Formats: structure tokens, sequence, C-alpha cells
DNA sequence: TTTGAAAAGCAAGCATAAAAGATCTAAACATAAAATCTGTA
């Protein structure tokens, strides 16, 4: 079942019953009738939506919210930081990498 | 007036500021302080903590053993008792002032024998062999401020309440200028003297300096945990100038601890008890007669284990009490008894009570963690095996976790768990840079004390070290059936 | 028993708010966190939820106004008392001074004393203390939030009034410091370009279409909403790469460029959107979000300090030395091979006073010339100008407080970027780029 | 007109000065209740 799959997943990652309760509580509380609650406990699709929300502001979901100029500046800064011996960079080096990158694309 | 800040919770004691040097016009104007009803002491809170019980307590046959092995209830301290008693007795009968410094590790019977010397001195003064004296007990670890000792001792001497600096000048004028015929002898127990000397050496030097005065009539017994406390708080010139008695208190041997334990258990071992068979209540002599015993080898190995490690009486008494508690727990569970032939405390009960002290829970805690936490510890152990630094950056741990997942693709468990670790089993969740519950297990290992993490806001270059050792971690990860084959 | 309002792209957040925030204290968590970055609609969604449920008793605190922990505790005590006596005016209460709260334990004692005098109420109620911007506190140590998590444990569990804490925070890493507490957390992810465009249209079209400049322009010479929405999407399409998904920055750009767009509206342009875009095309090629007197000795001292900061001191005789030799010798040959990194992209180097004065003398502009000695020496005006440059922080030192100016251990460095020194050199017609063209 | 050769340049390696700041102390600045001293009465 989906419930045993999510319990196994919690057992292998968190091993925390309060973590599971924090997801089960708005599954029960957002149900509108008894059949909806039974369907929600059959599917546990709300648990997937909850897990997606809990990761929406980490370094992955923040990356997908960037604009193309922001992404280009981030990639240029990462290139300068990878080429640097101590991983340090500033605005000028990142802009130089960005402008030669746009020039090589164009 | 508009204020720049406020102090709205100031509670100030009603303590006067004028020292004892201004209570009388001259040194010859001071009356007999012994013939004064406020001087020398010439507890209303018990009835607050009072109630009536409704049901009688069931006092089990083992509860006598437990109650009689408490620290609240002098074998082996006879030379120390003799030394302190003769120094204090000789200084009291000669109307002199002396100080005895007593040092030693906790639980070796320092405060107990100093108190017993003091009660023997009080009994001898009751027989008028020596003149009367006041007893003051000053504990440095029972204070808010270390200077409050000045407030305490003078309050025990004069009966008035002063601030600490005025109390210090009052005690100086009392021990220096007040004549010997108008004052009483004072015996002061300065317990925990290292608690009162941490900020500066004013209290130590003042209390030792007062015993050098010819008019003082002062006995100072100062008890501490190190021996070189006067030698490092004062110089050698000062400690040569006072000339205190120096007494060390070595830890008890196993035979002395054994005599202590069965002197606590002198009237209870190999004795008869009338036991109510339906409740379990026992009365020392429908009713069964039960003999009770503790074996000699149990106490012997308990006192042998304690004397090797610490040598103090508190640990030996407490493991005997814990063994009796374990035996009474099994007895009450077996007979189904409530709270309101031969019963023995065995060698195995003392073994288990000692094993709770001896063993550590670090390996047991680490073997019951989740796969992600054990993955973190395994990646950390791999990194300190490779580069040998004992501090690893967190980004290196992330890359090592990613490499261990990517390499073991043919393993059934890793193939089954990778979708959980990087997507939480969901196709709508993107592949994450950290594993699921990454910061959860990082915070859990930091809270447990397994890890140490430096303070750095860059999460990649921040370093993490094992805070326990490498061998418990190796023993923990070799227990796991998943980690030990890859 | 609660109302879930409509927020346009925050349906899940509103459902979680309805699942967690309730008037019954038995089914309400002690602590609730709403985590999201700036302009993610945390305040908007929480305000919509609490205005859709007027029976919920909420106290709003913004901890960016309180700065430190002690004013935050005092504000909690004061606002809790104020909300209770305007909520229950027929309950006689002793007005406790909030300034007596100087410790967290004092807050516990004061809240207990406030809550014991409301035991005459019928049902158990909830007090929602909204700490909107907890990690916007300026001091912000790590141990402060742990005091607020465990605050409910020190208060009586069978009290009529139970305090519920709702926290709003910005940074993910601050939240991840407290992951093992298992506090229920609702995330507010950043909007996308379509959601930002719809929110900007629905929040600004009624204000743009009813502005005074537009109704002055239609008298000087649905479709008003059409042209306001078209301006909003034109602003988004021109400036989304620059602003990112920031609602506030796009709102400032809309406010800056609305009157200049209204001022180029004609009868030929009002019903032709492409021609009206081309008529005011200058507003969409540049952001224009900006706000747009030294001595000659100060200017040349700044130029010389830049030269000292970005040229290594072993080749100055290969550039500045020009004077005829009576004694045989050789100057510096110069740098052999060029570096391929521009040194002005890095941090400035440190120099001594006399090197700066030597290069300043080298670069300062120039029978009666026999008694002239035409070379400017560092008099007190030069040192006064240098000290003025230090107190303006166009020059900096290695130490900042209790500065020993006369010690030889204290060195100096330039503190201006290349653009500032470039326009300074063009102000005095000095060729500063010629000292950097051959080096890299 | 060459020439050659000593001054200048450069770089790898390493010992050491020094920058940046983490941590802390003490002095200036500030408040406050209880006791104590002053001036009339
Ligand atoms: N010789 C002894 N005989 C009997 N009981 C003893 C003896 N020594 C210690 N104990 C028991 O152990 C307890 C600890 O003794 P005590 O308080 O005198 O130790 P201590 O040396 O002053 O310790 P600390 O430095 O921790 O204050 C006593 O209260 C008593 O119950
Ligand atoms: N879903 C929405 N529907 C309509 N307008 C919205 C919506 N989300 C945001 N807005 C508008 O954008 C403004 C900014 O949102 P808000 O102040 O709630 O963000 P926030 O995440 O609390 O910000 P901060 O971190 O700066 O405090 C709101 O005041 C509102 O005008
Ligand atoms: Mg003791
Ligand atoms: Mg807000």
């Amino acid at each position: 079942s989906n419930l045993n799959r999510h319990i196994r997943m919690n057992f292998e990652t968190f091993r925390s019953l309060p973590t599971l309760k924090n997801s089960i509580i708005p599954l029960v509380a957002t149900s509108k009738n008894f059949g909806s609650l039974c369907t929600a406990i059959k599917s546990c699709s709300f648990l997937d939506i909850y897990n997606k929300n809990q990761l929406s502001n980490n370094l992955t979901g923040r990356l997908q919210s960037l604009s193309d100029l922001e992404l280009a500046i981030l990639i240029s800064a990462a290139r300068v930081a990878l080429r640097a011996k101590d991983g340090s960079f500033n605005f000028n080096l990142a802009y130089a990498e960005y402008e030669k990158m746009i020039k090589a694309i164009n | 007036v508009i204020r720049k800040f406020t102090k709205k919770n100031v509670a100030r004691a009603k303590k006067k500021y004028t020292p004892f040097s201004k209570r009388f016009k001259s040194i010859a104007a001071i009356p007999d302080l012994t013939s004064l009803p406020e001087f020398y002491g010439n507890s209303r809170f018990e009835n607050k903590l009072k109630t009536t019980q409704k049901h009688q307590i069931v006092e089990t046959i083992f509860s006598k053993v437990k109650k009689q092995l408490n620290s609240s209830y002098l074998p082996a301290r006879e030379n120390e008792f003799a030394s302190i008693y003769l120094s204090a007795y000789s200084a009291i009968e000669s109307d002199s002032a002396t100080t005895i410094y007593v040092a030693g590790t906790p639980g070796v019977g320092k405060t107990l024998t100093v108190r017993e010397v003091v009660k023997e001195l009080l009994s001898s003064s009751a027989q008028r062999e020596i003149p009367d004296f006041l007893y003051v007990e000053i504990n440095g670890l029972k204070m808010v401020k270390p200077t409050d000792c000045y407030e305490t001792l003078w309050n025990k001497v004069s009966g008035e309440r002063l601030t600490w600096a005025a109390s210090m000048e009052s005690l100086e004028f009392y021990f220096k200028r007040v004549p010997k015929n108008k004052k009483k002898t004072i015996v002061v127990l300065l317990d925990e003297l290292d608690a009162m000397v941490t900020k500066s050496q004013d209290i130590m030097y003042n209390f030792f300096n007062w015993t050098t005065y010819e008019n003082a009539k002062l006995i100072v017994i100062a008890v501490a945990n190190t021996m070189d406390l006067p030698e490092r708080q004062l110089g050698n010139k000062i400690t040569s100038r006072i000339g205190f008695t120096r007494i060390m208190f070595t830890g008890y041997t196993h035979e002395e601890l054994k005599n202590i334990i069965d002197l606590r258990l002198k009237g209870l071992n190999d004795s008869f008890f009338y036991v109510d068979t339906k409740t379990g209540n026992a009365i020392l002599i429908d009713v069964r007669k039960v003999r009770l015993r503790m074996s000699a080898d149990a106490i012997e190995i308990a006192s042998r284990k304690v004397a090797s490690v610490s040598g103090d009486a508190r640990r030996a008494l407490k493991v005997c009490k814990r063994a009796a508690e374990i035996a009474e727990k099994h007895y009450m569970a077996k007979h189904g008894y409530g709270y309101d032939g031969v019963q023995t405390v065995h060698i195995t009960h003392v073994m288990k009570a000692l094993n709770e002290t001896l063993n550590s829970h670090v390996i047991t805690f680490m073997t019951r963690l989740s796969f992600t936490a054990k993955l973190f510890i395994y990646a950390l152990l791999n990194l300190m095996k490779k580069n040998g630094s004992q501090e690893q950056e967190l980004g290196d741990i992330v890359d090592e976790i990613k490499l261990l997942i990517e390499v073991n693709g043919s393993n059934k468990f890793v193939m089954e768990i990778a979708k959980t670790l990087f997507q939480q089993g969901s196709d709508n969740i993107s592949e994450q840079l950290r594993i699921i519950s990454w910061d959860f297990v990082l915070n859990q290992l930091l809270d447990a004390g397994i890890l140490f993490k430096q303070t750095m806001k860059n999460d990649r270059i921040c370093c993490v070290k094992l805070n326990i050792s490498v061998e418990e971690a190796k023993r923990a990860m070799n227990e796991d059936e998943t980690l030990r084959n890859l | 028993n609660v109302t879930t309002p409509e927020v346009a792209f925050r349906e899940y957040q509103t459902n979680c708010l309805a699942s967690y925030i309730s008037a019954d204290p038995d089914i309400t968590p002690s602590n609730l966190i709403l985590q999201g970055y700036s302009g993610t609609g945390k305040t908007y969604t929480l305000k919509k939820y609490f205005n859709a449920n007027p029976n919920l008793h909420a106290v709003w605190l913004e901890p960016v106004e309180l700065v430190s922990w002690k004013p935050l505790l005092q504000a909690i005590a004061r606002t809790v008392q104020y909300k209770l006596k305007t909520l229950y005016p027929n309950i006689p209460t002793t007005d406790y001074d909030p300034l007596q709260v100087e410790e967290p334990f004092l807050l516990v004692k004061t809240l207990h004393n406030i809550f014991v005098q409301y035991e005459s109420l019928q049902e158990k109620t909830c007090l929602f203390l909204i700490l909107d911007g907890f990690d916007s506190l300026q001091d912000l140590d790590a141990a402060l939030f742990n005091k607020y998590i465990k605050l409910n444990e020190l208060l009586p569990k069978d009290s009529k009034i139970n305090i519920k804490f709702i926290y709003t925070m910005l940074e993910t890493s601050f939240l991840q410091r407290y992951s093992t507490h298992c506090i229920p957390t609702v995330m507010f992810p950043r909007y996308n370009v379509d959601e930002v465009s719809t929110i900007l249209v629905m929040s600004r079209c009624g204000e743009l279409m009813e502005d005074s400049c537009l109704r002055k322009r239609i008298i000087e010479e649905d479709q008003f909403q059409n042209v306001a929405a078209n301006f909003i999407h034109l602003i988004v399409q021109a400036f989304h790469s620059y602003t990112g998904n920031d609602i506030f920055a796009l709102n400032d750009l809309i406010d800056f460029k609305w009157p200049k767009y209204v001022s180029r509206i004609t009868k030929e342009n009002i019903f032709e959107p492409l021609a009206l875009y081309k008529s005011a095309i200058k507003l969409f090629l540049s952001t224009d979000d900006n706000l747009s007197d030294l001595s000659i000795i100060s200017k040349y001292l700044l130029i010389a300090s830049y030269i000292c900061s970005y040229l290594e001191p072993r080749y100055d005789a290969s550039i500045f030395s020009r004077k005829t030799r009576i004694i045989q010798g050789r100057a510096a040959y110069g740098r052999r091979k060029k570096k391929e990194v521009n040194p002005r992209y890095l941090q400035p180097s440190l120099f001594a006073i006399e090197r700066l004065l030597a290069i300043f003398q080298a670069i300062f502009p120039i029978l009666s010339a026999l008694r002239e000695e035409s070379l400017m020496k560092a008099n007190i005006e030069v040192f006064q100008n240098l000290s003025e440059l230090h107190t303006l922080k166009l020059i900096a030192t290695t130490m900042n407080k209790n500065i020993d100016y006369l010690s030889p251990k204290v060195r100096w460095k330039v503190n201006v970027p290349w653009e500032i020194i470039k326009e300074i050199s063009e102000s005095v017609h000095f060729n500063i780029s010629d000292y950097f063209s051959d080096i890299h």
C-alpha cells in the first residue's frame, strides 16, 4: 500500500513519528467528507504534495526560480570559483566571465 | 526626568552599611559579647511541606536495605579524626587561633569527619573540659556571591545583617581589637573553598590572616579538592607566615569500603522479617517469615570496582542501593505487589548495577539510527580514511555520499532506496542536491554529541569532526548488514 | 469550522493554514512556521486567512521594528495585555508594566499573571502571536528561537487562554538549524513570471487606470485597464531578466515609468499598442533606477594611490624615471612578460607613504629657471589633502580604530573602484589607462 | 658596429610578519533602593 511505502520511507530517512504526524495532520484536516478521507488515505497523494512543498525552498527549488540573467551570472561565478585555487571570486571576475560567455554564444 | 534605561526588578536587602568599628566609642567601651542576647545565636518552613497520607505504605523487605544505604544516614578515618581533633582541642584550650587545611577527592569522608570532630568537641565543651565555642558552617558552593560568606559569618557572630564590605571590616575589627575576655571562641568550617577563591584570593587570605591575630580566638577548618590551592592562590611567603595544618584524604581501599557497606548493613543481613503475603509489607523481628541476605562476594567485587576507579563511599553505597532496587523491582514484578524463604541480593544484581555505570550507549545509539545517518557516518569515516585529516568539509561528505550511491548501482538495496534518497519516492519532486533528511540527521548527530561542527555560514566549506572516537564508529558501521559489505 | 479564502496562487498554503490554525486549542500546534523569501505572499496569505476568520484572535508583531530580544519580550507582554482588555472589557484586570519584563523568565511570570485573571471565561480560547519576520531581527543569535519554541511548556496547560505562536522567517538555513524540533512548516516558494505578471496586473491596474496623469492626458488631447495591463506586461517582458521574480522591484519600475509612458499617449497611439510601444521605446531599453569636487592635489593623490595599489613596486623606474644621468648606472628594464589577469579586478595592494609621494611627484604637472627647482615637494598642503582623503575613506589603512598614522608598520591602500578613478583622471585629463594597457 | 657581461628579471621553496577577527576585559556612562547624614523645628 501507499501508507506502508511512506512509513518505510520515513523509517529509512527520518525514523521520526512526529515528522510523519506533521504530514498526516493536514491530510486528515483537509478532507471534506468521509469518502474523501478514505480516498486520501488510499492514495496518500497529499503526502507527495506535502513532501514537494517541504523541499520547495532548498537549493534545488530556488535554482528553478531564477531568471536567465541570474542563472548566467550564477554559472559565471561558479566557473570562476572552480578555476580559483581557494574558490573565491568577486563581482568583476564574474562579470568578465559572463561577458566573454555571452560573446562566445553570440 | 526622562530615563535612558530602567531597572524595574531591583530587590535590595535591608542590610546596614556601618561596620562594627563605630558601634562603640572606644575599644574599652565594648561590653561582654558573650552576655548579649543577639551575639552568638542567643527554621520556620517545615510546616509548609506537610500533608496527611490516606493509604499506608507497603514497606518491602528490600526497602530496609535501600533506606539504610543512604548518604544521609567513622570507620577508617581515625588518624585524620585524631589530627583534626587534637589541633582544634589544643587551640581551643589555649584560647589560640589556628587553621587546618584538609584536601581530597570527592566522597572520601572529609565533611563527615570534620563534623564528627566538631560534635565531639561540642560534647567535651558540654562537660566543661574546654570553654564554649560557636560553630559556623560556610559552604562556598551554596552561595550566589562569594563575598556573602562575609555576610554570613558576621551574622552568626553578632546577629546583625550588614553588607559584605562592612561585614568584612566588622570581622577584621572583631578578630583584631576586641579583647579575648569579652569574646567567644569560633570554629569555622570553610567547605568548598575553591568555589570562593575563583575570582580572587581575598576570602582565602582574609580567613587565613584572621587566624594569625593574637586576639582572634578563631579556628578555621578549610576543606578543598586540590592540595596546592593555598600554594597557588597565595604565595609561599604568606603560607609560611600563617603555618596551617596540612591534611590529605586519600581515597578508600576496597576493604575499607566493604567495612563501610556492611556497617551500614550490620543489623539487616541474615535477619528475620514478618512478611504480609498479600501486600509485601515486612516488619523486622497469613504471615510468612523470610530471612534476608546480601552475599559477601557481591559487596566485595562492588568495593573492589569502586576502589579501582574512584575509591569514594558514595559510589559504593549507590551501587549497593541500585542492586537492592533491581532485586526489589524483580521481586515486586514476580509477586505482583504494589506501592501503597530467603531473599538475597545476588552477585548478578551487583554485576548489572555496575554495568549500567561501566558501559557506554554510544555504539548502541549509532546502531539504531536510520540509513541516512549511518550513511553520513560511513562517508565521514571513508573521508578520514582517505585524506586522514580528522576534520572534513561538508561538501566533501555530500560528494562522498553521492559517489557511494552512484558506485553501488548493482546492489539491490541501493537501487531500491535511491529514489527515496533523492526524490522522496515521488516523480513530481526534482532530484535534490542533498539527500532527504540531510539537515535532520546533521542536527541530530550534533545534538547527540556524536559530531562537532564549526560555526560557518557557507554550508559547503564548513567542517565537521567526529566527537567520540573512530573505533566506536567503526564498530557501529560494521554491525550494519548494508554498510559492511560495500 | 473554519473558512478557507481564495489566494490566487497560494491554494495549498491556504489549505495548510486552515489545517493548522483553529479556534480550538486541542487541535492547534504550539508553534507554526511560514517560511518563504521576500515577496512570496506570506503576509498577504496570513492576512487574508485571518480576515476571512474574524473569530480568530490574533496579535501582529513585526520584530524588525524591535531589533533586540528585550524589546520583543516587552512588546509581547504589552500587546497581549492590550488585545485582552479590548477583547474582554468586562473582566477587571491589573495592568502589569511591560517594562518589568527584562528576562524570558520574567515574560513567563508576567504572562502567567496576565492569564490567571481570565479564568472566568467559558471555553478555552487561542491567542495567536504572529511574529512576522522573526529572522529579520537585527541581533539574531542561534539560541533565541529555542527560547520561543519551549515557551508554552512553562505556561499552565489547563489555562483558559492558550498562546499559539506563528513565525514567519526568510532564510532556509536559519530554519534548517531547527529541523529536529519537527515544527509544522508551510513553505512559500518564489512565484514564476506568469504568477508575478498576474499579481502585478490584479494589484496595480486599478491604481494605474485611475491615476491623475492619465486622466489629464485624455483631456489634454475597459481600454484604460487594457493599456495599464499592456504597460505591466511590457514592463515585465523588458525587465524580468533584471529584476528576477521580485514583485517589489517591478513595482518600483512600474511606478517610475508610468508617467513617462502616459506623457507619450496620443490619439494615434491609444488604440494602437505597438505604435504606442514604439513611441515610448526608450523606457524599455534601460532600467534607469539611479539617482543621476576634490582639489587638484587630492585628485592626483588619488591617482597616485591607485597606481601604487595596482602596480608592483619593482618597475616604477621603468615608467617614471626620466632624468639625465651624470653617474653610470641602469634603470629598471621593465616587466618581461605580461600577466593575463587584470590586477584591477582584485583587491588593492598596500604601500608606504613615501612611495605614494614619489609617484605623486612623478605624475604631478610641471636664467630665471636656475633658481626655480620646478618639482613640487610634499608640503603641508599635500599631507592635509592626504589626511582629508583618509577621513573621506577614499584611502584606507590596515587598521580602522586608534590609528597610528606616524608608525611605519601602518600601510595605505586605495579605496575607490576603477570607474571612479577613471572619471577622476578624465576630470584632470590624465592618461591613467596608458599605465595599464601594456601590463595586461 | 659589435660585444659581452654584469645588472635586471623570474620563479620555487620556505620562514616569517601581519591582517582579520574571536574573545574578552575594563572604563565611561547610567540607574536605584536602603542607609546615613544635614538643616531646621
Ligand atoms: N568513613 C565513612 N564511613 C561511613 N560513611 C562514609 C564514610 N565516608 C563517607 N561516607 C558516606 O559518604 C558520604 C560522602 O562523605 P562526605 O560528604 O564527607 O565527602 P567529602 O569528601 O566531603 O565530599 P565532597 O568533596 O564531594 O564534598 C557521607 O555523607 C557518608 O554517607
Ligand atoms: N497571491 C497574491 N495575490 C495578490 N497579490 C499578491 C499575492 N502575493 C503577493 N501579492 C502582492 O505582493 C505584495 C507583497 O507580498 P507580501 O508582502 O505578502 O510578501 P512577503 O513574503 O510577506 O514579504 P516579505 O518577506 O518582504 O515580508 C502584497 O502586499 C500584495 O500586494
Ligand atoms: Mg563535603
Ligand atoms: Mg511581509
